RNA sequence: CGGAGAGGUA
């Protein structure tokens, strides 16, 4: 059949990495469930980049503070773990980042490797006061969602690498709500109000897109199973 | 164990009741 | 440090409540202003008669009695008490 | 500040502006095909409909009208049935439920009574009561319940924060919110699990903003570590940017100070605002806090048996002496009574003692969101003893819990005090309206006339009386004595400056300064010593109680002391003087 | 109110009708019951005229 | 004598007002609801009901 | 509800008490009530205590003075031949309780009974002292007291609640007894008299919807007719359908048809639903209810009501009246639905404001149609229509010559206002009514009908609802008790035919003497699995739900059951009313009340009080001249409004007017001096 | 950490009206979301067919009873509404159900046109037991979710018009349970079975498509940004 | 729609 409201997308842009999107006139009961599905293809389905491990030189019995830092390692950990990265081999790879005594270091201060780029240069890791000097091998992989870290029971590679909890997912948070959007004879229709807020690696309106194309390859699957069924047709633009 | 057993066509519901009742109870409009 | 005030909630009483000296006052004035507003849609009927409308830009058609706070919000009028 | 009105019953009200926008709108040549049609109700009324009921405010009124906020302005918006759809966080301003009952609705239609019921009597406005100052749109029940899950902290929780175990880092330590709810959602974390996350969007709190940024403050952008709860970082997301961390357990009594907080330091608008969101996700974690009733949950303690027992061997000897002669009736049952109390009390104890704490009856009692443990006990212990017709006690006593199941005799005593009671309520009510309309006609006459008379009358308020050994121990009954109140004189201590100016408003600082100082009694200007010919002045009446700031030249307060006094007649008892 | 005066009479009553609500826990400010009190006191009884 | 004839014993009250020939100068709430007329307290008191409202000379300009 | 009104026992009469000045005293529950006045079943408002019902057993001597049996007790033997006795005989022996441990061999197996000693007083006994015995534990109680299963962990209050919630229940279109009664149901609708009985033994004949053939064992038929689709005195709908096939042989005193709320012969006042006990996203906020949209769809909770329009043509001063379709200024159109004689179409379909009746009087051409219509908010089917004529010699009253009369019907659904409870005074309005997809469905795919909140229950002292929910799940799943090796020692003392049920078994619990709590456990122990083997609800009773607004699993599990609602007859169709302007009074010029002349609300003292405590002064002054009693004030506002002018000021009341002359007439030169 | 596999679905036939679909694999976490969308979606926009209004011969309306016949036509009202029927037309279709004389009545003695056809013959309708004659005239309709009654008001309907409220719900009940592997590597993932089951007048399969048919047109409004 | 009486809801 086909459906007689037609609804519409449409956007409201509140920085260069947030916006809100509007689906108004869904029908009743459709709000959600477009809205919990929509949310988590956007939080767990697209690909990406981040760090997974990291190696310090001189914390290799006791990781509480190095030598030469003013902050501890959970400081680190936590800088690192919010660096912006992205990769396009498929095999984890290893950066190296190294400053010398006094200054700041920095997340340009790194050399990116073939396929590695930083979206971020500027983003303070560490302050270097005392004359020491700071080692320390990065590792990117690339995934989807957020995984926690992998324990290392193979740890004869290495015993100063530390796994770090992984956020492949480009978008960072979402959430979703849902009214009533009619007068004529009826307040029961939905809207979707929906807000998107992402990293620096990719606009929200290229995340939904991608979010569009994973659930439409999703729903092609039982699709298939009679190509000559009745349904509910929107229509075209 | 069921409970009406005194007017001829009644349904067989069953009771948890422990103690018969020795009297029967009087029309309600007498 | 509000959210975006909404319908009848908009504009927030306390920035009101600062051109007068009490909320009595306050009532007064709206009411008397969005007469005068109302005073002036009737007029244009037939004829000029002493009043101005909206001075800032009227919604499509929002009710006196909003202009008539919108007008108060952002001090365009005057006022004296007996 | 919105309501919830039938489709049929705004077409009814909204009847003669309809037919002017339909005239207007060119869908009626006169007035007449305009009434027909709005009688015929074609579709295109309700679009019209729609855009007249736009910002006109209406007024709710419910029966009995008990004091002033018994009536209330609200803004309309169509809805579908036939009932009305009444805000939530009203019902205590109304004293209104959803078992039957029933409102009426007004419409004002001239611009002075439009502005009155927007400015005046808009809902949004009136948070605080003005017998008290308390606030009346505070979270209750389901709202109270949800938060006071969600801001709670269970220890062994899953994903909880694990210090350094000598092989691997910190585990629980998080970069942001927004990756502590990513774990939640991901079923690794748990919302009322201990974490640490890296905040920069709350303002810290003011021991840690003074040891750890001093200066001026936290100038939003700053990061600082926390740790506490996830549920607690959400909880603090729905209050003002600018409010401090709140990291505690949200009782009743914590979200009542909370808004009163925000009501006396911030604008109305912010406060409503931050009941709302509080609404919204009370309303959201009751649904998953899991409390449910089931014979299984109503536990009853292991040893009621031995206890009763027990103290039926005291009844027993008590019943052997009497019968020995040793004491007359009342005697034998004022120490059966006794007995019988005592039998009640432990037997309350044990069950006290036996719940856990994460049972759903006692959560919802030591909740605050209603209910009291005499009624728990009464459920799963025991009902203890019941009242005759007289009053006096039965000595039996009733001995089998609602739980268990009364015998026929029980059930047959317990009649008795179940119908007096009602029985009194009835003639309570009867007298206490009579009370309230005398109090109302003998003070209808009070009003503030001018904004202050100089005069240098005044009275002498206890506040907080000197220890015997040596100490500032603060009067209980002070906020309905001291607070609200204009200083007459100035306070001076020990020959020193002086405290506190004359024509102070002597609120929670002026109130803590003096104690600081170390006086104990203060003159304030009162109503009782006004020197004005007709009425009383602002400056001698002090604060208003619902405004929060210093009563206006117009406020008729002889009737708000009337309805104040007369309001919470029903709750005090009709209990040989 | 012969022996103490009006000041004392009208803290007498403020005090009883406090501790009768007091009884129950209900707060009420004691301005309304001074508002109160103060329309029962208003006038002088005559004896010269 | 109308305030009391609305509260209790209207018969005595009338009989003595009469008799007494006591005159009522309508200044009250119950007095004025009675007649019809705006009570003297709120927004009913003359510094308030008689305000007075005008556009400024810089927004009268500008327009 | 008939039933328990010709039961009543009132004190308040002409020679009796008075509703005001009777004291506390007399409002009392007295020890002599003790089985011969039921001490639950009063009203809750100013009746309260002077209105009373008859208990089961009790009858009334030759002098007025009720009795009550006893079952006589002698040499420590609980004996037969039940003797009555009254208060004043009563007041000198000892009786003992009914509930009380036997042997079937006349002696107490335990030591002391609870008895009341001379004054209603309770007491510990030797069990050589007792002199008499009550006939049941259930015989204090009345007829409507004795259907509330688990009335012994109910309050007194909650149990007055439901006792006079029950005969408020409409009779729904289609009835079905419950799962967890009583007993006291059967007996109860057959004493009611709405059931048709069988006079003699004999063999059905012929049984068709309007009649009923007994062939008799002597060659004689007697045929029984059936009443449908008849008007009870509160519009309700009273239709009999017969139970028996035309072959069956019945017997003197069977049920042969069924009534307005009978199910098999039994009273069936509600309907058996689903029911979860979680709050929801506060919906079920405060006593609300959230419903199903399944109980609209498949109309479980469907009423029929009935109207009665009459209209008589009289004689008339003027002179002559007539009915009939000459009513002039009406297109044929609008008579479309009006027949030859004057009254509609039976079939036809009526709504607000159309002719049923069309007729004419001239007032003095001067014919005025005075027409009857359908009342504001009525509609439906006129489905009879009952005429008597003076032609005819029929019995009419003085000064007529036609008495048409018009019914019409229509079917009510369950809708968002209407209020429902059930049997242990838990009431409430249904708050909402969710989409069958966004419901919390157990793990088979079975969603639940009604939500009840958690925070109503622990409160109000009526646990008994969650007893109920138990045993009807129970009930409505069946089970069978493991008695492998040995009966469990929780089934010891429970009757055969118990230890197994199948599905949709109906049980019964006695008021005072029924399911234990340790059968309920073991009961919930035991149950079957649904179609396969898996059992939705676990030994707590709890089960675990689905989010159907999310999909996601609800953290813990709920309790799930079967209970037995009812439908008020406090439907929100009927108490719906507004007005702009109407009909007005005459000596005082003042809206009428009631919402069947329009009508407006009054706007009492205790408002005026509020708005002059708020300082408004405007908003009152308009209330009290312009809306109510300023004749030309409202003309003035209605022409404003309509036009895009401002508000005229207010005038003097038309009450204040009235006043004055009434002083002036009692002899008061009253004036107003400027 | 960068699953390689999309997901792909088998179906498991269990009877007739009843089977069950399985998809895997499945990123971790969207087995509920995804189950719960095809649920909604099956239990309220499925479309089907089912009787509008019906004509007895002597009944004006259905608060009567006809001559002959123990059940009272409400009662037979709400016994033809417990009728499955399978449409194809697109416009209305009539049915004719004709008996007389002693004897039950039953769907078995309707006699449909060429489309239309009754899935469950003899269910129950009514008993004549020697002079009752029911001549009832149906009235087949297509389209989905649940239509109030249309009275005969606005449809321009005659007296002996019985509008009847119509349910097209061509599905019985649904349900899905999700299967979750959790390993300590993080090569995680779920799998998804469908219970779906109809009342006889389409299949699960046919139920299934067309879920995907209106979830696959709903989500392709997201994917025009790009 | 004026009065009297009876029953009921919050
Ligand atoms: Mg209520
Ligand atoms: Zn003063």
């Amino acid at each position: 059949m086909l459906i007689s409201q037609r609804p519409t997308l449409s956007e409201d842009v509140l920085t260069d990495n947030r916006s809100q999107f509007v689906i108004e006139p869904l029908e009743p009961g459709f709000g959600y469930t477009l809205g919990n599905s929509l949310r988590r293809t956007l939080l767990s389905s697209i690909p990406g980049a981040a760090v997974t491990s990291i190696r310090i030189d001189g914390v290799l019995h006791e990781f509480t503070t190095v030598p030469g830092v003013k902050e501890d390692v959970t400081e680190i950990i936590l800088n690192l773990k919010s660096l912006v990265v992205s990769s396009e081999e498929d095999e984890p790879v290893t950066m190296y980042l190294r400053k010398q005594g006094p200054g700041e270091v920095t997340a340009g201060d790194i050399v990116p490797p073939a396929g590695v780029t930083v979206h971020n240069p500027g983003m303070h890791i560490a302050t270097l006061n005392d004359k020491g000097k700071l080692e320390v091998e990065l590792v990117v992989e690339r995934g989807r969602g957020y995984v926690p870290a992998v324990q290392n029971r193979a740890s004869g590679a290495e015993i100063g690498r530390i796994p770090v909890d992984s956020i492949y997912s480009p978008v960072l948070k979402v959430t979703y709500k849902v009214d009533a959007t009619r007068v004529e004879q009826r307040t029961d229709f939905d809207k979707l109000i929906l807000d998107v807020e992402t990293k620096n690696s990719i606009s929200p309106r290229d995340a939904l897109a991608s979010a569009g194309k994973t659930l439409v390859e999703l729903f092609g699957l039982a699709r298939e199973l009679n190509v000559e069924a009745e349904g509910i047709e929107i229509g075209p633009s | 164990s069921s409970s009406n057993n005194s007017v001829p066509g009644a349904p067989n519901r069953v009771s948890f009741a422990k103690l018969r009742e020795p009297l029967e109870v009087p029309g309600l409009l007498d | 440090g509000y959210d975006t005030p909404l319908g009848i909630t908009n504009p927030p009483i306390d920035e009101l409540l600062d051109r007068v000296s009490s909320k009595y006052a306050l009532v007064i004035y709206a009411a008397k202003r969005a007469r005068q507003i109302n005073d002036y849609y009737n007029q244009l009927g037939e004829g000029i008669l002493e009043y101005v409308g909206p001075l800032v830009e009227p919604g499509l058609q929002e009710k006196p009695l909003s202009i008539a706070l919108r007008e108060i919000h952002a001090d365009l009028l005057e006022h004296t008490e007996g | 500040h919105q309501c919830g009105l039938p489709k049929l019953m705004a077409l009814e009200l909204f009847k003669p502006f309809v037919m002017k926008r339909l005239v207007d709108l060119n869908h009626a040549q006169n007035i007449k095909s305009a009434k027909r049609m709005v009688e015929r109700q074609r579709p295109q009324v309700w679009d019209v409909l729609e855009e007249v009921i736009a910002e006109h405010p209406v007024l709710l009124n419910r029966a009995p009208t008990l004091h002033r906020l018994g009536i209330q302005a609200f803004e309309p918006m169509l809805v579908e049935g036939k009932a009305i759809q009444l805000h939530p966080l009203v019902c205590e301003a109304f004293n209104a439920d959803f078992d039957g009952d029933q409102m009426a609705v007004h419409l004002p239609l001239s611009a002075e009574a439009q502005a009155e019921a927007r400015i005046l009597m808009l809902s949004s406005n009136n948070i605080l009561s003005p017998a008290s100052g308390r606030p009346l749109a505070m979270p209750r029940l389901d709202m109270v319940t949800g938060l006071y899950y969600l801001t709670t902290e269970v220890p062994g929780d899953t994903g909880e924060y694990q210090p350094a175990s000598g092989d691997h880092p910190e585990t629980g330590v998080y970069s942001s919110p927004a990756e502590a709810i990513m774990a939640a959602d991901r079923g690794v974390l748990s919302v009322r699990a201990k974490i640490k996350v890296r905040l920069t969007q709350l303002r810290p709190p003011v021991e840690i903003e003074a040891e750890l940024f001093g200066h001026s403050g936290w100038q939003p952008g700053d990061a600082w570590m926390a740790e506490t709860t996830l549920g607690r970082v959400m909880f603090n997301e729905l209050l003002p940017l600018g409010y401090p961390f709140v990291n505690k357990q949200m009782h009743k009594k914590v979200q009542a100070a909370i808004i009163n907080d925000l009501a006396e330091r911030y604008p109305m608008i912010v406060v409503a605002q931050t009941v709302d969101k509080l609404k919204d996700a009370g309303f959201y974690w009751a649904t998953r806090s899991g409390v449910t009733v089931s014979m299984a949950d109503v536990l009853v303690p292991p040893r009621k048996k031995e206890i009763l027992d027990h103290y039926e061997e005291r009844a027993d000897k008590v019943e052997k002496q009497f019968q020995r002669g040793a004491l007359n009736h009342d005697e034998r049952n004022e120490a059966l009574v006794e007995i019988w109390k005592e039998a009640t009390d432990e037997v309350g104890q044990a069950l006290r003692e036996h719940y856990p704490d994460d049972n759903p009856i006692i959560t919802i009692v030591d909740s605050g969101a209603t209910g009291n443990f005499t009624q728990t006990r009464t459920l799963a212990g025991m009902k203890g003893l019941v009242t005759n017709p007289k009053g006096e006690f039965i000595p039996r006593p009733v001995k089998s819990s609602f739980r268990e199941g009364l015998t026929v005799l029980e059930y047959f005593i317990n009649t008795h005090g179940a119908r007096k009671g009602l029985a009194d309520t009835a003639l309570r009510t009867a007298d206490s309206g009579y009370l309230t309309r005398r109090l109302v006609d003998v003070s209808q006459d009070v009003i503030v006339r001018e904004h202050d008379c100089q005069t240098e009358r005044g009275i002498v308020v206890e506040l907080a009386e000197r220890a015997p050994d040596g100490t500032l121990i603060r009067d209980p009954y002070i906020e309905t004595s001291a607070y609200a109140r204009t200083l007459g004189t100035d306070a001076v201590d020990e020959a020193g400056n002086v405290i506190v100016e004359r024509g102070q408003d002597l609120g929670d600082p002026e109130i803590d300064a003096l104690l600081a100082a170390g006086i104990t009694q203060v003159k304030v200007r009162s109503v009782l010593t006004c020197a004005t010919s007709t009425g009383v002045c602002a400056t001698c009446y002090g604060r208003s109680m619902a405004t929060g700031k210093l009563v206006d030249i117009g406020e008729a307060v002889g009737i708000v002391a009337a309805q104040s006094i007369g309001e919470p007649g029903t709750q005090l008892t009709m209990r040989d003087i | 109110l012969r022996v103490q005066g009006p000041r004392e009479v009208q803290i007498h009553l403020v005090r009883e009708v406090q501790e009768v609500y007091r009884a129950q826990g209900v707060s009420i400010h004691d301005k309304h019951i001074e508002v109160i009190v103060r329309q029962m006191l208003r006038r002088v009884t005559i004896i010269d005229s | 004598w109308l305030s009391a004839a609305s509260f209790q014993e209207t018969t005595r009250v009338l009989t003595d007002a009469a008799i007494n020939c006591r005159s009522d100068k309508l200044n009250g709430l119950k007095e004025n609801v009675i007649i019809g007329k705006l009570i003297p307290a709120g927004t009913g008191i003359n510094r308030y009901r008689n305000i007075a409202v005008q556009p400024t000379e810089e927004a009268r300009a500008a327009a | 509800s008939g039933l328990t009104h010709k039961r009543r026992l009132s004190a308040l009469g002409p020679g009796g008490l008075s509703r005001e000045r009777a004291g506390l005293e007399v409002r009392d529950v007295h020890p002599s009530h003790y089985g011969r006045m039921c001490p639950i079943e009063t009203p809750e408002g100013p009746n309260i205590g002077l209105i009373g019902s008859l208990s089961v057993y009790a009858r009334v001597n030759p002098f007025g003075f009720i009795e009550t049996p006893y079952r006589k007790v002698v040499d420590g033997v609980v004996s037969d031949e039940i003797v009555y006795l009254t208060a004043d005989e009563e007041d000198r022996h000892v009786v003992a309780q009914a509930n009380s441990p036997i042997d079937a061999d006349g002696r107490f197996v335990e030591p002391r009974v609870l008895v009341r000693r001379k004054a209603g007083e309770v007491e510990y006994v030797p069990s050589s002292e007792v002199d008499y015995m009550d006939v049941s534990p259930r015989q204090m109680v009345s007829v409507a007291t004795a259907m509330i299963p688990f009335l012994e962990h109910d309050d007194a209050n909650r149990a007055l609640m439901g006792a006079n919630m029950q005969r408020q229940a409409v009779p729904l279109v289609r009835s079905e007894a419950p799962l967890v009664g009583t007993g006291m149901e059967l007996r109860a609708a057959i004493d009611a008299g709405d059931v048709v009985v069988a006079e003699e033994s004999g063999v059905i004949e012929e049984v068709s919807a309007d009649y009923i053939t007994v062939m008799h064992d002597n060659g004689t038929r007697r045929t029984y007719r059936m009443r449908k689709f008849a008007r009870s005195n509160h519009g309700t709908c009273a239709n009999q359908c017969p139970i028996v096939d035309a072959g069956d042989r019945v017997e003197a005193g069977q049920v042969i048809a069924d009534g307005p709320c009978t199910d098999d012969g039994e009273m069936a006042l509600g309907k058996n639903l689903l029911v979860a006990i979680m709050p929801w996203e506060g919906h079920n906020y405060e006593d609300a209810i959230i419903l199903s949209n399944r109980l609209v769809e498949e109309d479980v909770l469907t009423s029929i009501h009935i109207e009665e329009h009459e209209i008589d043509a009289r004689d008339t001063k003027l002179g002559a009246e007539e009915i009939t379709r000459d009513i002039p200024n009406i297109s044929d159109e609008v008579l479309a639905d009006l027949d030859e004689r004057g009254i509609v179409r039976i079939g036809a379909e009526v709504r607000d404001g159309d002719i049923l009746v069309g007729k004419v009087t001239p007032k003095g051409r001067e014919v005025r149609d005075t027409s009857l219509k359908v009342p504001h908010g009525e509609s439906g089917k006129v489905i009879g229509i009952r005429v008597f004529s003076r032609e005819d010699e029929d019995e009419l009253p003085a000064g007529v010559n036609e008495l048409v009369r018009v019914y019409v019907a229509q079917k009510r659904k369950i809708s968002d206002g209407d209020k429902l409870a059930g049997r242990h005074g838990n009431k409430g309005v249904i708050g909402k009514i969710l989409p069958v997809e966004d419901m919390p469905f157990l793990a088979d795919g079975t969603p639940v009908d009604i939500i009840l909140n958690t925070h109503g229950v622990p409160r109000r002292m009526n646990i008994g609802q969650i007893l109920e929910t138990h045993l009807g799940w129970c009930a409505h799943s069946g089970w069978k008790v493991d008695a492998a090796k040995g009966v469990p020692d929780w089934a010891a003392r429970l009757p055969d035919e118990l230890l197994e049920a199948q599905p949709n078994a109906i049980v019964s619990t006695p008021v005072f003497d029924g399911a234990q709590e340790a059968e309920l456990q073991g009961l919930l122990s035991c149950t079957l699995p649904n179609r396969d083997g898996d059992v939705l609800v676990d030994a707590d009773g709890k089960a675990m739900l689905f989010d159907g607004r999310s999909g996601e699993p609800f953290p813990y599990p709920v309790t799930v059951g079967y209970m037995y609602i009812m439908k008020l007859h406090h439907l929100v169709d009927d108490k719906i009313h507004a007005r702009s302007t109407g009909p007005y009074s005459m000596i005082t010029q003042q809206p009428l009340g009631g919402k069947a002349q329009f009508g407006g609300q009054r706007f009492g003292e205790m408002e005026c009080w509020a708005m002059q405590a708020y300082g408004a002064a405007y908003t009152l002054q308009e209330l009290l001249t312009i809306k109510s009693d300023d004749t030309v004030g409202r003309v003035k506002v209605y022409e404003a409004i309509v036009k895009g002018e401002n508000i005229p000021e207010p005038g003097i009341p038309e009450s204040f007017k009235v006043l004055l002359k009434e002083l002036q007439s009692l002899c008061l030169n009253v004036e107003v001096l400027s």
